[PDB]
């Protein structure tokens, strides 16, 4: 895996230095791999937070095995999701234009068009889908100062878990702080990978103005994102001994939504 | 990568001694002319600040009225050009020039005790009266000298089939504005040839279609390459260019000239065409004309005075002239007879001036090897060309614009070729390089120009002529004056010979490259060749029958093995072209052009024959490759069911019947998205699809003024070309014998515009003057602009484009550093774009900008003919029309009612702000069906 | 901050050049050469009977003198010609007090005989220590319009 | 598309609205075999307030879809409805239809 | 395109295999819950 | 080398187009030549080392190297006679050039800057007769006097004066 980084840091290394056009990409499709991987990998994202937030709504129980390895699954899969929109831009230093600061030059970004509702999306995607996934961090990483007895690895958790202390009181704003991001990041990732479906279908173009892609990119993302989310797990759950808690039901449930979407 | 947290301590350097004339920051024109074939051009170029930076056409000159050629746009790009010589070469040694004059004044006084025997020289086709008066000049001093005039492309059998029919030697005129039937045999006259811009803007001025016009011209081409005639010809006819020789003797015996004997029997379809056409000829007989191209006999040629003078064609649309060049007698026959003489050690001071003869020979003719064979050998060439390779001695070239001469048009109006610069480096022009030859070497080119001119001139002073004639260029006082002719009979009395069969290679001219002398402009090989839009090959091209019966595609690498000699060259399926017959660009593969034509594979000329220069037919093509790049730049070259989107075209047999055939009937389209006014000068363009004969000159003018950058081969290919307006053939129907249009596609400048909604940082905006303005420093290269662009109009730098050919865009250690020399053929006003930035046909802000201000400060309006966009006042049938759509006396305003006006893609309201008009192409009743 | 076309590969009206030997990317004009607009043949763009630069001046202003454009001598010659012949016309500019071969007043015999072409000719040719003018005035509306106002200056010694 | 989609994300708005309604009139009478939990009815609620945000998805995002790129074939739906009178039919779906309901 | 979306499954295995070794790879009173919930079932029945 | 002092030279009577002539005529206004410079000091301190440099300038064919100091960023295409046509005097841009023994920038060339005049230029715009009258302070009603001078002029709307193609062409 950091082999393939320094893969990532390479190819990044020669297209800001060589240019954007070492892709391959004409003046016809002038949106590639660049944009075939940034929908492809913000589309993975989508079901690891339908699993964490979306299935919260529902108090369903077989999100809360698979809550952390797909709510961290969005994540890293917004984290290279997240680079393309900020580095397929033929200007890759110019890319805070895209956001609304009083910058002594009166221009300001569009907000018309669906690449400026992408950076409103993806930064919004990001820094949720981080915080949601932090929030349900500081119980466990509560559990891991508790349990860690190695001092300068206590204390990594127990500065990560602020103060946690359990709590009669702290667990109930826990409860309503976690269905309200539950409640927002549902309809957050419905609208993320429709803003992304929006770069699509704000365009005259002949197979990109069809008006339905917003649920059928939302259909898409959540289809692909529980594919990665069983390719991660199936070795999650053989390699690392987690039989006893990610259960084929687990599975067997995945692949229904799976199925559905 | 470029960053700084300030921008560099940028310089202001003012004069020295400012000039009287120089206001920083104005264009001040110049009036100077350009020899493409010995012939003027006329131009009208730019000097920004003694640098030309714009070439364009002077409206005064006969031979471009106002608008400019293809070759001619670029030749901007050949002087600011990094691999121009600059300082003569000794043996391949780098010397100076006061070292050439020491050793050829030496040979000089060695050519003096002989009387002059030894001094052959090979300018190439010269018509300029300064240059003619000194070749006189050295043709007396040294009696026995000889001057043989050489160009690979020019009036080889034109001026001999002159003489063949009518004794002495005449230049012809042709007029198109009173030719209502045009049938020119392998006429490529709306071409690079000199009288190209005239002879497509009077071909174009007979079929301007309007609200009640019901004559046109009909311009039967009978050719067998498919060219940029015949895109205006609305009866073309793919020919063998082996029967056009005896397609003219067809029409020949049906008009009645007395003993043509005509042979070998033509077609059904051949036949066909050669019968309407010789009934279309004795109709309207006063007006009209039977053209005949360079590509055949000059007993063709001889037949083409033999029909024109049987019409009544003289004096009223041929006109036969005293020959403006020195002598005609000169080509492919005196280059041979020079190498005969160069062969034995006859020749000992060869200068060969401008005509490059050891890349352009006929293979046959063997100049690279009969050089060297010389003690001295000379060449004052602007590019170190294959003969400075070959050559002792090399003088710099002196390109045009830097050059104290004059030229001769056609018709006789002398142009004084007027320097806007000084050299940039250390010039020495054919004429300060023949006054070493004469002896007067510290004699200047201005000193001798008004040395001859004082002569010329007998009528009033001199400061009022001169510089009436430097200010207006055209000094029309030495116009060709009109010689009675005979046209003697019996030229054609010899019988044609037995029809060979076998594949045909037919030899053309390239458009964009036209004998090899421009092959390092990367402008004019960039720019996709006219009918198959590939950029930087030479091709075999063959007709789609004539391929799959030796079984080729659009990318195999044939071996064209003609008379003994192969050449290993790509193939690439035309469908206009001819059965059973290849044809060749000539001027590609050159092995010391410089570093852009520098390999550009295919050297045609080494299949020449100096017997068949022009077209043979012992060919064998016989493939020996499987695939090659070939980077065009269209893609699919068919109307697939869009048009009413794509150009819409017609006929006149219903055009007079309903002018609004081809306007669809729609209901005002709904439209969410708001509504804007533009109550200030509604900038519109309306171009006239009818009469875009894809010169390509639009193409190039629109690089030379927005500073465009040239794209690499390789990144061609991708689709990545940099060309903000490109012409579209589209070969409707019959991929045997399709016809062909062309919708110059540029940005429409669209009210509802699709590509604005679509950029987040808001670059590209609408203007209140109505039209797309692309700025390209907001651009932080999203690229989408061009993705939501119904068109795709918008060109991306997608690389670090500048300075391609000179350094390949893949690359960054010096994608910062430019070219000093190519900086100053950029536009001072227009942004040169760096990497990650979209462009895209902005209507010349640069002009609009630059002309509105001039408008504001003055406190008036703009005139309508004060904002010519670039493509506009180049194009030379002068298709383009921009002007305000507001004022309603305006040009375009009155062109957009047309009933043949129509928007591209007005299925999506985009509302356009370019307008094309439909192609009616005037089909005649008994030959079409 | 990021220069990307702040600096750009075209010669701006005035900026260094790295080609030529005095760098200034606005190279001089060919001696002889005629531009498109600025033809200067005649009696009215140069001061010669017939623009002959052997010729013999011309006594009275070519341009007809309207109203307008003695408002635009007087403010011409006021930017020009004052700063060194004085606002009125006496030689008493600031920078001409400190000239050694002072500049002649007008209302003096020697100049008010001198016809409309001389002071024209220095306007734009200048004289053995005035450098030339008409690279600064540039127009030939403006050139005669301050020989016109110089003609008024003399109205009133 | 996403024509027949705006309607099913309405067919789920009647039928739980419609499934919130018959539960009450029932409730109201006391005719239901059990009483209603107030969590599940908190259930119903949450359903029938997502499906209001639906189909303000639905409806919004084929108007923000057509109006963007406006083509002048998808255009005359939105373009009669917001014109001539149906535009105040058209602002009570953007405030009547999905702001009030969902700020209650 | 190729070696930056083939190395884009680095910079997500990079964060993946880090979030698994640092932090619980599933959460743990999540599944505290889902136990208390299991016996508060199982006490009934 | 002795770096040319405004506050002297205009001080003499200099009208700021006796050098700087292509002002109110052309887009660029110019920097006059070493002709101009020696116009008057071929012998008005000829032989100083502080004007030893046009001198050396006009022997020599090389021309002076100015160090520009209101530097734009050549993608915006400004236009001078346009603003001192429209009567935007030589101030408001440049500063009091007549104070200052060397030019300094005093606006810094925003696009703030350029576009808070566009988009309202009666808070600025002046007297054409007075553009050259580097003394002018704004009256105190600049505005309903400089809103005045915008119908006087013709000087175009905000919306036609700030739209990418003015600036940037
Ligand atoms: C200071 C640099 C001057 C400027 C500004 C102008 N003039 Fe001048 N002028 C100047 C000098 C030092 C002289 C003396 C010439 C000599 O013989 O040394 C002059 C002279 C003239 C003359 C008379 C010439 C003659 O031979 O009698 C004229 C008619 C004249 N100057 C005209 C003139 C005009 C029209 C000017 C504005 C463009 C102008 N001068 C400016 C110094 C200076
Ligand atoms: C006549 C109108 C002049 C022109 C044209 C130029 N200068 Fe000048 N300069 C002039 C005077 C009368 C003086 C002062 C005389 C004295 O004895 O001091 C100057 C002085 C200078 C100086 C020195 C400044 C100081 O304080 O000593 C410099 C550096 C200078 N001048 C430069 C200069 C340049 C670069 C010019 C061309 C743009 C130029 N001067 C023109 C009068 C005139
Ligand atoms: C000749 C004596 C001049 C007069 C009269 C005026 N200016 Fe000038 N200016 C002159 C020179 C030789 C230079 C360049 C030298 C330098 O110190 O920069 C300038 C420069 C300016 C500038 C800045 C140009 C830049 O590099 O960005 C400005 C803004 C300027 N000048 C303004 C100005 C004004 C308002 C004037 C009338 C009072 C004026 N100048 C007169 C030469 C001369
Ligand atoms: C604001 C609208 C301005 C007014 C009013 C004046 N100037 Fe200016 N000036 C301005 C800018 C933004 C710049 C730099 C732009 C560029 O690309 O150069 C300048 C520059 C000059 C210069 C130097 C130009 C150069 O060397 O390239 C000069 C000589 C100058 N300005 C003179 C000048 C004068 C005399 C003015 C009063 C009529 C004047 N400027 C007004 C902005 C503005
Ligand atoms: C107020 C003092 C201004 C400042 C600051 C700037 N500009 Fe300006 N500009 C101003 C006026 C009153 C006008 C006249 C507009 C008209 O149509 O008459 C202008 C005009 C221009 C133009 C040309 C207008 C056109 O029609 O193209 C240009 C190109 C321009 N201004 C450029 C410009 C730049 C780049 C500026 C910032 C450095 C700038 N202006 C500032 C008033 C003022
Ligand atoms: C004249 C009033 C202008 C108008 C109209 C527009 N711009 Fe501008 N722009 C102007 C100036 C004088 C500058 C220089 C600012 C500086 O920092 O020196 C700029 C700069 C920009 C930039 C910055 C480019 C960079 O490389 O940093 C951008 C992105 C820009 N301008 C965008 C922009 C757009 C999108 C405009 C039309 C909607 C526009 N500008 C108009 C002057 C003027
Ligand atoms: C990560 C994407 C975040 C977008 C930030 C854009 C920065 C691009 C840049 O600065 O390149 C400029 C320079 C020419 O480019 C360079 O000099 C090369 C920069 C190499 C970056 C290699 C590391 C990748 C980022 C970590
Ligand atoms: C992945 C990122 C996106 C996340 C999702 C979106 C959320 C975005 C939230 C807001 C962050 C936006 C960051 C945009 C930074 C733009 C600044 C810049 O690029 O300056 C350009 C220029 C080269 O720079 C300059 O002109 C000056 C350079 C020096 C200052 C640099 C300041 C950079 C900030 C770091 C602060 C460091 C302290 C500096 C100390 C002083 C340094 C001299
Ligand atoms: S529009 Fe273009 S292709 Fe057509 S004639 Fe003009 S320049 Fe040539
Ligand atoms: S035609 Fe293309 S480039 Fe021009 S405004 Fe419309 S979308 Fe933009
Ligand atoms: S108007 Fe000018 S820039 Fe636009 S396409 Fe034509 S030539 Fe090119
Ligand atoms: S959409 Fe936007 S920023 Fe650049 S290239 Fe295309 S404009």
């Amino acid at each position: 895996a950091a082999l393939g980084l320094l893969m990532y840091l390479f190819s990044l290394a020669v297209l800001f230095t060589v240019g954007v056009g070492v892709w391959g990409i004409n003046i016809p499709v002038a949106w590639g791999f660049d944009i075939i991987n940034f929908v492809w990998w913000i589309g993975i994202g989508h079901a690891g937070t339908l699993i964490s937030a979306i299935l919260l709504l529902f108090r369903q129980d077989w999100r809360t095995s698979i809550n952390r390895a797909a709510e961290a699954m969005t994540i890293f899969a917004v984290a290279c999701a997240g680079i393309y929109p900020l580095v397929h831009t033929g200007r890759p230093w110019l890319d805070y234009w895209m956001l609304p600061y009083p910058g002594t030059l009166g221009m300001w970004p569009q907000f018309r068009s669906a690449l400026e509702w992408d950076v409103f999306a993806i930064s919004t995607y990001a820094t949720v889908s981080i915080l949601f996934w932090y929030l349900g961090l500081i119980p466990d990483l509560a559990s891991l100062r508790d349990r860690a007895t190695n001092i300068w690895v206590k204390r990594f958790y127990g500065f990560l878990a602020l103060g946690w202390r359990g709590g009669a009181r702290d667990w109930n704003r826990y409860e309503v702080a976690s269905l309200i991001l539950a409640g927002l990041s549902t309809p957050l990732v419905l609208s993320v990978h429709s803003i992304i479906s929006l770069d699509f279908a704000i365009s005259q173009l002949p197979g990109w103005h069809v008006t339905v892609f917003p649920p059928y990119f939302v259909a898409g993302a959540v289809y692909c994102g529980f594919a990665m989310v069983i390719l991660l797990l199936v070795p999650l759950r053989r390699w690392y001994k987690l039989h006893d808690l990610i259960t084929i039901k687990h599975f067997d449930l995945m692949g229904k939504v799976m199925l559905a979407s | 990568c470029q960053f700084a947290l300030k921008q560099p301590q940028e310089k202001i350097v003012p004069y020295v001694r400012q000039p009287e004339e120089i206001i920083h920051g104005r264009p001040l024109f110049f009036a100077t002319a350009v020899t493409f074939a010995g012939f003027g051009v006329g131009l009208l170029v730019e000097s920004h600040e003694g640098r030309p930076t714009k070439i364009e056409g002077n409206p005064d000159h006969p031979a471009s009225l106002g608008s400019t050629d293809l070759i001619t746009q670029a030749m901007i790009l050949t002087m600011y050009d990094p691999d121009r010589s600059q300082a003569p070469t000794n043996a391949g040694q780098e010397t100076t020039w006061d070292a050439f004059v020491a050793a050829a004044t030496a040979a000089m006084q060695a050519q003096t005790a002989k009387q002059g025997a030894g001094l052959r020289v090979l300018s190439g086709s010269l018509t300029s009266p300064t240059l003619i008066a000194q070749k006189q000049q050295l043709l007396t001093q040294f009696p026995q000298a000889k001057w043989y005039e050489y160009e690979p492309v020019g009036r080889d059998n034109a001026n001999a089939g002159a003489r063949l029919a009518f004794g002495a030697d005449v230049h012809t005129i042709y007029r198109l504005d009173t030719a209502k039937v045009i049938v020119g045999f392998d006429a490529d006259f709306t071409a690079p040839s000199p009288t190209g811009v005239r002879m497509a803007r009077q071909l174009a001025d007979g079929r301007r279609i309007r609200k009640g016009t019901k004559e046109v011209n009909r311009l039967y081409l009978a050719e067998s390459t498919p060219s940029i005639t015949g895109l205006l010809a609305d009866h073309r006819l793919p020919v063998r260019s082996s029967q056009i020789e005896h397609l003219v003797r067809a029409l020949a015996t049906l008009v009645g000239v007395p003993n043509v004997a005509a042979g070998a029997p033509l077609s059904d379809t051949e036949k066909k065409w050669v019968e309407a056409a010789a009934k279309d000829l004795q109709a309207n007989r006063g007006a009209c004309v039977v053209l005949v191209g360079e590509s055949q006999p000059p007993v063709v040629h001889a037949l083409g005075h033999a029909i024109n003078a049987q019409l009544g064609n003289v004096g009223s649309t041929v006109v036969y002239t005293e020959p403006v060049e020195d002598d005609p007698s000169g080509g492919i026959a005196a280059l041979s007879a020079l190498t005969q003489e160069m062969n034995a050690g006859t020749v000992e001071v060869l200068l060969m001036i401008e005509s490059n003869p050891v890349y352009n020979a006929p293979a046959d003719i063997p100049f690279a090897e009969a050089l060297a064979k010389v003690p001295l050998s000379m060449h004052v060439g602007l590019y170190r060309d294959e003969t400075a390779q070959q050559s002792v001695w090399h003088i710099n070239g002196a390109h045009f614009l830097e050059a104290w001469g004059d030229v001769r048009a056609f018709d006789g109006t002398t142009t004084i070729v007027q320097p806007l610069i000084a050299p940039l480096y250390n010039g020495k022009s054919a004429i300060e390089v023949l006054n070493v030859l004469l002896g007067k070497p510290q004699e200047t080119g201005y000193q001798t120009l008004t040395a001859y001119w004082q002569t010329q001139d007998a009528s009033g002073n001199f400061r009022v002529f001169w510089n009436t004639a430097l200010h207006d260029g055209v000094i029309t006082a030495t116009q060709a004056r009109s010689r009675q002719v005979t046209l003697q009979q019996g030229f054609a009395d010899a019988a044609p010979p037995a029809p060979t069969q076998g594949l045909e290679i037919v030899f053309r001219p390239d458009p964009s490259l036209w004998d090899g002398a421009f092959a390092n402009n990367a402008w004019l090989q960039e720019t996709p060749k006219p009918y198959t839009k590939l950029t930087w090959d030479n091709v075999a091209l063959m007709s789609v029958r004539t391929a799959n019966a030796l079984g080729l595609k659009n990318g195999d690498v044939v071996r064209l093995t003609y008379q003994g000699r192969s050449v290993d060259a790509p193939v690439w399926v035309q469908p206009g072209h001819a059965d059973d017959s290849v044809t060749v660009h000539f001027g590609f593969g050159r092995t010391a052009a410089g570093r852009v034509g520098n390999n550009v594979g295919f050297n045609a000329y080494r299949l020449r024959t100096s017997a068949t220069p022009w077209f043979g037919v012992g060919l064998e093509v016989a493939k020996v490759g499987e695939n090659y790049k070939l980077a065009s730049t269209q893609g699919h070259f068919l109307m697939e069911g869009r048009k009413k989107d794509l150009v819409r075209y017609g006929t006149l047999a219903e055009y007079v019947e309903d002018e609004k055939f081809l306007q669809v009937e729609k209901e005002e389209p709904i439209s969410l998205i708001g509504e804007y006014e533009y109550n200030g000068y509604k900038w519109g363009m309306s171009i006239d699809l009818n009469v875009c004969n894809s010169c390509n000159a639009c193409v190039v003018a629109c690089q030379s003024e927005n500073n465009i950058p040239v794209v690499g081969k390789d990144e061609v290919w991708l689709g990545r070309e940099m060309h903000w307006i490109r012409i579209d053939q589209y070969y409707v129907g019959d991929e045997h014998t399709p016809n062909v249009y062309n919708m110059v596609m540029l940005c429409q400048q669209c009210e509802h515009a699709p590509c604005e909604i679509v950029c987040p940082v808001a670059a590209t905006v609408h203007d209140a003057e109505g039209l797309n303005n692309m700025v390209y420093n907001r651009c932080v290269g999203t690229k989408y602009c061009s993705n939501n662009c119904p068109y795709k109009v918008r060109r991306f730098n997608f690389l670090q484009y500048q300075d391609v050919p000179y350094r390949s865009p893949i690359d960054a250690s010096t994608e910062n550093d430019s070219i000093p020399v190519l900086k100053m053929m950029r536009n001072p006003d227009v942004t040169v774009r760096a990497r990650g930035v979209m462009e895209k046909c902005t209507f010349c802000v640069q002009r609009i900008n630059e002309a509105r201000i001039q408008a504001r400060t003055e406190n008036r309006r703009i005139a309508d003919g004060e904002i010519m966009t670039a493509c506009q006042q180049v194009c030379p049938t002068q298709a383009i029309v921009f002007g305000d759509l507001n004022d309603p006396q305006a040009r375009v305003v009155d062109l957009k009612e047309q009933p043949l006006k129509y928007t591209s893609l007005d299925k999506l309201n985009t509302k356009p702000r370019v307008s094309y008009l439909a192609k009616i192409k005037n089909l005649n009743p008994d030959l079409a069906e | 901050c990021h220069l990307e076309m702040y600096d750009q590969a075209k010669y701006k009206p005035q900026q260094a050049s790295e080609i030529f030997a005095d760098g200034a990317s606005a190279r001089p004009l060919v001696e002889h050469t005629v531009a498109r607009g600025r033809l200067r043949i005649d009696a009215t763009s140069t001061g010669r009977v017939d623009g002959d630069p052997n010729g013999a001046y011309v006594t009275t202003i070519p341009i007809r003198i309207t109203p307008e454009l003695l408002e635009r001598g007087a403010q011409r010659y006021r930017i020009y010609c004052a700063v060194c012949h004085g606002v009125n016309g006496n030689g008493r500019g600031q920078v001409g007090l400190l000239l050694n071969p002072r500049p002649p007043s007008f209302y003096d015999q020697r100049l008010l005989d001198m016809p409309d072409g001389e002071y024209y000719d220095v306007l734009v040719n200048g004289r053995r220590t005035m450098y030339p003018y008409g690279y600064r005035v540039q127009s030939i509306s403006d050139r005669w319009a301050i020989v016109a106002h110089i003609r008024e200056l003399q109205k009133n010694p | 598309s996403m024509y027949p989609v705006t309607y099913i994300a309405s067919m789920l708005i009647l039928t739980f609205g419609g499934g919130i309604i018959a539960l009450a009139v029932l409730k109201s009478r006391n005719l239901l075999p059990f009483g209603i939990p107030v969590d599940r009815l908190h259930d119903l609620g949450k359903f029938l307030f997502a499906f209001v945000a639906v189909w303000a998805y639905v409806n919004f995002s084929e108007y923000l879809i057509i109006w963007s790129g406006n083509v002048p074939e998808l255009t005359p739906w939105h373009g009669h409805r917001s014109a001539g009178g149906w535009e105040i039919l058209g602002i009570v779906m953007i405030f009547g239809h999905f702001l009030l309901p969902f700020m209650l | 395109d190729i070696s930056l979306y083939a190395g884009s499954f680095g910079w997500f295995f990079f964060l993946f295999f880090l979030f698994i070794r640092l932090l619980p790879a599933i959460s743990i009173f999540e599944v505290r819950d889902l136990v208390h919930k299991t016996e508060t079932e199982k006490a009934l029945a | 080398g002795g770096g040319f002092n405004h506050q002297l030279h205009v001080a003499l009577g200099m009208d700021c187009r006796y050098c700087h002539t292509a002002v109110e005529v052309s887009a660029h206004a110019n920097i006059p030549p070493t002709e101009t410079c020696m116009g008057c000091h071929s012998q008005i301190i000829s032989r100083s080392e502080k004007v030893a440099f046009v001198w050396q300038s006009w022997e020599t064919g090389t021309s002076i190297q100015w160090n520009k100091v209101h530097d734009l960023p050549k993608f915006v295409y400004f236009n001078h006679s346009i603003h001192v046509a429209k009567g935007v005097g030589c101030s408001t841009c440049h500063g009091r050039i007549d104070q200052m023994r060397v030019v300094y920038k005093t606006q810094p060339l925003f696009m703030s800057w350029c576009l808070d005049c566009h988009r309202n230029p009666e808070k600025y715009v002046r007297p054409r007769e007075e553009v050259f009258n580097m003394a002018w302070t704004p009256p105190p009603n600049q505005l309903e006097v400089g809103r005045r001078l915008v119908q006087e002029y013709e000087i175009r709307s905000s919306w036609e004066l700030t739209n990418c193609a003015i600036c940037h062409r």
